[PDB]
RNA sequence: UAGUCGGGUGAUUAGCCAGACUCUAACUUAUUGAACGUAUU
């Protein structure tokens, strides 16, 4: 039975068991909502215990197509490495997807699944059912047709990486043509080039060719297409990129690290601003290196060993 | 969490704060306070600190202006992007270019901001369903996406005003959320110490209707502070309201004799200041009770004449002046000069009904009375934009079918420039 | 049920209540589309009752024989 | 037909002008640059011109039956601030377009644009000078001829 | 000139000092989930 089958292989369970529980498996999610760091709140749902494991295993079993564009969700990968893409350039167009985890339909991970131009898993017709009670969320209970992606799920992030192998593959492919560089933090798309006014005609680009491939269903977010250069503020998925072709935390973070480890040197951080601190400054050390040692020569070395690691 | 606000806070985040400030205040004998005198301080301080510059005019520490406008699907604009002044920004083109539809689409963007202000969770306008989507559209429905700006504690304010077509099966919403924060926070600190609040105006081709004093009952309350809200953005400005408010200052300015100075006569005298200073051939404006009806009366050039006797054009730019006046003065109590008060003023066709000799000083006038106050006018005179700045003016190609993404300035410097040499380039 | 209204600017909304009156009002209406029922009458009259006649009289036919039609201007006190 | 080609010949920016079925209701169509909007959706320049000339049309159509062009007929039209809500590019051509349609009609016209007069002749403007109290008993003709002139010369003289 | 970048000082998110940049043009965001850094291990 193809996917019941490798789940219950690798799950240690009986198939029975497990297809009993893939039949009401897109309700079984608990929504909760996490504060925004400004105001108002985000609605997360978080797949249960079982649905997790299942969802796991499954993505673990199988492999889905990603592009080399992608820098969210990927091992080896991350912030630094998608702000560092962009770092030395000097024209920048970030852009945004409108709603792009709860517009990924089961449609529109079939449809994407037979046209991928690189390899694809084969699945049965019997288990293409129990794929979308596996990855997808059904978030009104009375409808049962309207399926979309959680984020907050194990799977979403690879589906989503994979919902898009087509879209990244064409877009640097038409984007490194003009010499322009390409990524994406999964929902954030970064252009830069070192020409000016090429990036211009790239959001008509984007639009037409999501039009192409997903039709009306994913699509941009106009309110969130910035252009900026070395005239303004440049930042990338969290990371300023300086004038001098660098990576930074930006001056106003630097400060702020600075002022908590005066407050640090006389006494007046409790514990959990410190913890705070100690968290940021491994971020800190893992984005610029170079501020730990600007801090050891300020601070004293002393000091910022009694608060950073001891062993 | 609370430790999280606490550091935007601190930081200068505004949000945050009143975040603060309300959870804060929720616990009435608990944790936080009545003015949390952390949180609802920095709100208050964030709100109203300013500083008078070399000039005298007093400025703002956080000015509130438009950045952004965008227009999707919109009447004639596919996807149009228009990049707004701080101060004054002047549209201008051909007939039918779109004009007019950027002016309603701020407006009708501003007002949710009035909207919030005067309720918690009032709903302002919204995008017809029946006109305001481009007829030739493929998606049928419209986005009007903006972006504000109040500081830099709170340096986006994103809105988005969408309507699907009719008979669609699939319905766009509108992310109204930001506008409303904002404008609770600005109520919220108002109710507890009084604010200076912003003023929203918009004057379409909709004024210059005739004026008669036929206004007596209509029921509403013209002292009331918040009463400089009403119809402040349905295009023409209400001028018998102006004439009420004014006839009741008169009043109880006649009928009196902190320290036992009314302010009511400050109101008045410094409406009359801005009447005389802006409108070229007003000289002075008072109220006349003996022929027992209440009658206002100006002079114009020389001559005391009654207020319906002016002609189209001394009185629509009167009217104009006076309703913004008399909503800078009501919703700026604190300030020594109301007139620099904050806020958004839309004017369509700014030299309607004028001469060109008044066209020469309008804008040098209008800027003069109310510079803190962001001006986004229409203009179809080369005289106008000879005062005007190159920097302020937004083109529109004359070869334009509604597919252009980015409004731009014209390459020559307007002002001080010839008409002539205006009119041709 | 309960009919509020606050001021203009006031930091908090009053709003009302009149989800039970509305819940009632929709059991009479739903009844009496499923099978007539008898209807409850409110009625008011003001001062404004005192008006003088007018005798000659729209001919309005049409609406004056259907049975929501003693729902009419039936609260407005004439 | 006559009332069509008055309208779409005086109006700069309308081609053509029908009535549409739509939702079974009737409503007025144009043609504005090639797009067909309907009437509440043409611009405060346009739609007044438009009202004014398909008025005036009308009128001139109802009141003249015996004209094989009820548009030559007589008449007297006053206009309040001709060039109300146009554009210079239209204030150019505002004076010959009513004077062809409206052949045999005196006009009575006020302006304010330099642009409107340099489309009439010297002969046909009537100016209250600018140290006037209303003592003055007659409004004289320009001592210089504002047909075909530069806009500068005729704001400034 | 703005605006932006940020090396230093500063009981330090503020103020100041030095330096630099300018496609019409940043607006700093989101967990418990995913990956990254760090710590136990
Ligand atoms: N829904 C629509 N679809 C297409 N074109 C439209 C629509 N609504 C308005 N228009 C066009 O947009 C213009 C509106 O004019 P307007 O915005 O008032 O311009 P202006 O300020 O230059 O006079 C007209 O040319 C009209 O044809």
């Amino acid at each position: 039975m193809s996917v019941i089958r490798g789940l219950a292989a690798v799950l240690r369970q009986s198939d029975s068991d497990i297809s009993a529980f893939l039949v009401t498996a897109p309700r079984k999610y608990k929504v909760y909502k996490i504060p925004k760091r400004t105001t108002g709140f985000r609605v997360i749902a978080q797949p249960a215990k079982g649905l997790k494991d299942i969802q796991r295993a499954f993505v673990q079993l199988y492999s889905l197509p990603v592009h080399d564009a992608s820098m969210a969700y990927m091992k080896g990968k991350g912030i630094r490495d998608n702000a560092a893409a962009h770092a030395g350039n000097q024209y920048l167009l970030k852009a945004d997807l409108e709603d792009f985890f709860n517009s990924i339909t089961p449609a529109i991970f079939w449809r994407c699944i037979e046209m991928s131009s690189a390899q694809t898993p084969q699945f049965e017709p019997q288990d293409k059912l129990f794929i979308e009670k596996i990855l997808f969320w059904q978030p009104i209970k009375r409808r049962k047709t309207k399926l979309i992606l959680s984020v907050g799920a194990p799977s979403s992030p690879v589906i989503s990486n994979f919902c898009m192998y087509e879209f990244d593959n064409r877009i640097h492919a038409a984007c490194k043509k003009v010499e322009i560089t390409y990524t994406r933090y999964a929902d954030d798309l970064t252009f830069s080039s070192n020409i000016p006014d090429v990036l211009k005609a790239v959001p008509s680009t984007l639009e037409v060719l999501l039009k192409d491939l997903f039709g009306s269903a994913l699509r941009l977010n106009h309110s969130k297409t910035v252009f900026s250069s070395k005239a303004h503020n440049r930042h990338v998925t969290g990371i300023t990129i300086n004038n001098e072709e660098t990576l930074s935390l930006g001056r106003d973070r630097k400060r702020f690290i600075k002022h908590l480890i005066n407050q640090y040197k006389y006494g007046l951080l409790d514990n959990e601003d410190k913890a705070y601190l100690i968290g940021l400054l491994a971020f800190a050390s893992h984005i610029e290196p170079s501020f730990i040692t600007r801090m050891n020569e300020k601070y004293s070395l002393e000091l910022m060993e009694r608060l950073r690691g001891q062993r | 969490m609370t430790k999280q606000y606490e550091r935007k806070a601190k930081g200068g985040n505004l949000l945050s704060a009143f975040e603060l400030y309300q959870r804060n205040s929720d616990k009435a004998p608990g944790l936080g306070e009545m003015l949390v005198g952390e949180w609802f301080e920095m709100c208050r301080d964030y709100i109203q600190d300013g500083h008078v510059d070399e000039s005298g005019i007093f400025r703002p520490d956080n000015a509130f202006y438009l950045r952004r406008l965008t227009l999707k699907d919109f009447r004639r604009f596919s996807l149009l992007e228009i990049k707004l002044e701080e101060d004054l920004t002047v549209i201008i083109g051909n007939n039918g270019k779109g004009k007019t539809s950027i002016l309603y689409a701020i407006a009708k963007t501003l007002s949710w901001f009035v909207a919030n202000i005067l309720k918690e969770g009032g709903s302002g306008q919204r995008l017809s369903e029946m006109t305001d989507i481009k007829n030739d559209a493929e998606d049928r429905y419209s986005d009007v996406s903006s972006t504000f700006f109040f500081g830099k504690g709170l340096k986006s304010v994103p809105i988005r005003l969408s309507r699907s077509a009719l008979g669609t099966a699939e319905r766009r919403d509108s992310e109204v959320k930001p506008a409303k924060d904002l404008a609770d926070i600005w109520r919220v600190i108002n109710e507890v110490n009084t604010i200076n609040l912003p003023t929203f105006a918009l004057y379409n081709v909709e004024r210059s209707q005739p004026f008669n004093r036929n206004i007596k009952d209509n029921t509403g309350r013209r002292e009331e502070r918040f009463d400089a809200y009403s119809q402040t953005l349905g295009g023409a400005g209400r001028f018998d309201h102006f004439v009420e408010w004014y006839i009741y200052l008169h009043k109880r300015t006649v009928s009196d004799i902190s320290s036992r100075v009314l302010t009511e006569s400050v109101q008045k005298s410094i409406v009359e200041k801005a009447i005389c200073s802006v409108v070229p051939s007003i000289s002075n404006i008072w109220v006349e009770m003996i022929t027992g009806s209440d009658l206002v009366k100006v002079t114009n050039d020389g001559h005391d004449v009654t207020i319906d006797q002016l002609s189209d054009g001394q009185r629509v730019f009167l009217s104009l002046v006076a309703d913004l006046a008399r909503r800078m003065v009501m919703l700026n109590p604190l300030l020594e000069n109301p007139l620099e008060g904050r806020g958004i003023v839309l004017i369509d066709q700014i030299e309607l009904h004028l001469h060109p000799k008044w066209q020469q000083e309008v804008i040098l006038n209008l800027r003069s009375a109310f510079p803190n106050i962001q001006f986004i006018i229409t203009t179809h005179s080369p005289i106008v934009l000879s005062t005007i700045e190159k920097r302020c003016i937004r083109e529109f190609e004359p070869n334009d079918d509604g597919d252009q993404s980015f409004l731009d300035s014209p390459d020559m410097q307007t002002k001080g420039s010839e008409n002539a040499q205006i009119l041709e380039q």
